[PDB]
């Protein structure tokens, strides 16, 4: 059965960054 | 708050009976309603019930599908279409108020009787 | 979502009768009970398990335990012989229950 | 090109886009070099800081001025 | 919060994506599901244990050629941050448990998302919704008785700094401002 319920913005700041990849870096600047 | 109830009659099994219940004294717009039916020499049987804005209905099982339930919020009505009769629906109906913001029924009112032969 | 309460109590006037109703539902959701007299509707008696309206006097109060639910009434008078019911619903909204109804004698 | 002082004093930047009229870019001085967008360009002359060329030089005194 | 459907039409006509939490795993699946408008996960209140406990689904009506499943570990002034990719035919998750004290915004300051999960899923993506638990008590048929942010991902030019344990712990967006260009 399925229910019949329907009836602002914020600043991202610096966050949202992930690693993107699968590789150790360490002590670097990498772009 | 009033609760009143007609249409109630007389069918042979086969047959369609549609019945009201008009309310008044209150917000009819925002609460839901049930309806309630007790066969004689049984119990309280709940048949089903529709929301506030008539977005979500239910039924019990043993009327699905047979019965409709819908309301007009402009004549502060309340309606129940009950279609293809069977003699095991003779029963008094009951129109009731959903009490707001909790699970019971709060007002009643009077009942009609419905019976099918 | 079934609910199960004995079809009479038989009460003396002046005792306190116990109108209890169980079910696995109940040691969920809250029970609500009502008092029916022969020709009129359904009156809410308790609700929330322990809760009176106002319209209900002290000698009404009920209590619960594990999937059982019993209604308290003491003091119990000639205008107290009606059939009463437990009702609850299910997890979703969907599905009101009443229990068969217990006929009090006084 | 972008002028700035160090990021131990100011992340105020200005640009200058070499070659460009102020007018095909989208405190607008429009310098021999190219336009100069987010200094102030004033009268008084001060010992070069950082070159922009066509003796205009830029510095911070606060904000960027040329 | 407890998922989110990922898909296109999000019907059964097409492959959908629904990645749903419950109290002791992470189930995720691809169907041909057929959900509903408003999809979500009851919960009540049990009076006798005095806990939320999950009650029934709500999500679809029904489901249907099934191509993928998977049951992992459990991870929905508490931040929980999430991106989701599908590239390659990879659905990527990153994630992010962070404690918090602000109520209105997110917070400032940078903390790196890590790999959760690499799903070959292989699967169109236009739409998604979130999958939300409801409260018993807002079922009710009267009238009366969560909130989340979302933002997108662009092609990008990153400088990540990586510390001496090869933890990110700042980043530069190249194309901010020309500071940071
Ligand atoms: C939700 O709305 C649809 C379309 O009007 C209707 O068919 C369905 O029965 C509604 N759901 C409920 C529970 O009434
Ligand atoms: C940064 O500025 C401070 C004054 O606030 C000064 O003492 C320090 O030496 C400066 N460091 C560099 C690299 O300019
Ligand atoms: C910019 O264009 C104007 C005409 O709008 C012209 O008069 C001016 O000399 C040009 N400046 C440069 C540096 O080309
Ligand atoms: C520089 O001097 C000129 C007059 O030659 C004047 O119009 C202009 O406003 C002055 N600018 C500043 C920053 O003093
Ligand atoms: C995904 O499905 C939508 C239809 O909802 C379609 O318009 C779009 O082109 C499809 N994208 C891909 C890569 O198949
Ligand atoms: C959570 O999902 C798993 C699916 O493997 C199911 O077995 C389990 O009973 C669910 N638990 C709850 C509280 O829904
Ligand atoms: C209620 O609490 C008991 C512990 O006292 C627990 O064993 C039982 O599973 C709980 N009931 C439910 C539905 O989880
Ligand atoms: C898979 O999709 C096809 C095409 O609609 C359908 O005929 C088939 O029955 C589906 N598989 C299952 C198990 O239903
Ligand atoms: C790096 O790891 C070491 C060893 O666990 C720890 O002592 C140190 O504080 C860590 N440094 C940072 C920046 O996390």
């Amino acid at each position: 059965q399925c229910v019949n319920l329907t009836t602002a913005y914020t600043n991202s700041f610096t966050r949202g960054v992930y690693y993107p990849d699968k590789v150790f870096r360490s002590s670097v600047l990498h772009s | 708050v009033q609760l009143v109830e007609s249409g109630g009659g007389v069918v042979q099994p086969g047959r369609s009976l549609r019945l009201s219940c008009a309310a008044s004294g209150f917000t009819f717009s925002s609460y839901g309603m049930h309806w309630v039916r007790q066969a004689p020499g049984k119990g309280l049987e709940w048949v089903t019930v529709i929301w506030y804005d008539g977005s979500n209905r239910y039924y019990a099982d043993s009327v699905k599908g047979r019965f409709t339930i819908s309301r007009d919020n402009s004549k502060n009505t309340l309606y129940l279409q009950m279609d293809s009769l069977r003699a095991e629906d003779t029963a008094v109906y009951y129109c009731a108020r959903a009490v707001a913001g909790e699970w019971y029924f709060d007002y009643w009112g009077q009942g009609t009787l419905v019976t099918v032969s | 979502y079934e609910l199960t309460q004995p079809p009479s109590v038989s009460v003396s006037p002046g005792q306190t009768a116990r109108i209890t109703c169980s079910g696995d539902a109940l040691a969920k959701h809250y029970a609500y009970w009502y008092r029916q007299k022969p020709g009129q509707a359904p009156v809410l008696v308790i609700y929330k398990d322990s809760e009176r309206p106002s319209g209900i006097p002290e000698r009404f109060s009920g209590s619960s335990s594990g999937t059982t639910v019993t209604l308290t009434i003491s003091g119990v008078q000639a205008e107290d012989e009606a059939d009463y019911y437990c009702q609850s619903a299910d997890s979703i909204g969907s599905s009101w229950v009443f229990g068969g109804g217990t006929k009090l004698t006084v | 090109s972008v002028i700035t002082p160090g990021t131990n004093t100011s992340n105020q930047v200005a640009v200058l886009y070499q070659d460009v009229n102020c007018t095909e870019v989208p405190n607008v001085f429009q310098t021999r070099a190219g336009c100069l967008i987010g200094a102030e360009h004033v009268n008084n002359s001060y010992e070069c800081d950082i070159p922009i060329g066509a003796g205009i030089c830029a510095s911070y005194q606060q904000s960027i001025i040329a | 919060i407890r998922g989110w459907i990922f898909g296109t039409t999000l019907d059964s006509k097409t492959q959908s994506l629904l990645i749903v939490n419950n109290a002791t795993n992470v189930v995720i699946k691809v169907c041909e599901f057929q959900f509903c408008n408003d999809p979500f996960l009851g919960v009540y209140y049990h009076k006798n244990n005095k806990s939320w406990m999950e009650s029934e689904f709500r999500v679809y009506s029904s489901a249907n050629n099934c191509t993928f499943e998977y049951v992992s570990q459990p991870f929905l002034k508490n931040l929980r941050e999430f991106v989701f990719k599908n590239i390659d035919g990879y659905f990527k998750i990153y994630s992010k448990h962070t404690p918090i004290n602000l109520v209105r915004d997110l917070p400032q300051g940078f903390s790196a998302l890590e790999p959760l999960v690499d799903l070959p899923i292989g699967i169109n993506i236009t739409r998604f919704q979130t999958l939300l638990a409801l409260h018993r008590s807002y079922l009710t048929p009267g009238d009366s008785s969560a909130a989340y942010y979302v933002g997108y991902l662009q092609p990008r030019t990153f400088l990540l700094k990586y510390n001496e344990n090869g933890t990110i712990t700042d980043a530069v967006d190249c194309a901010l401002d020309p500071l940071s260009e």
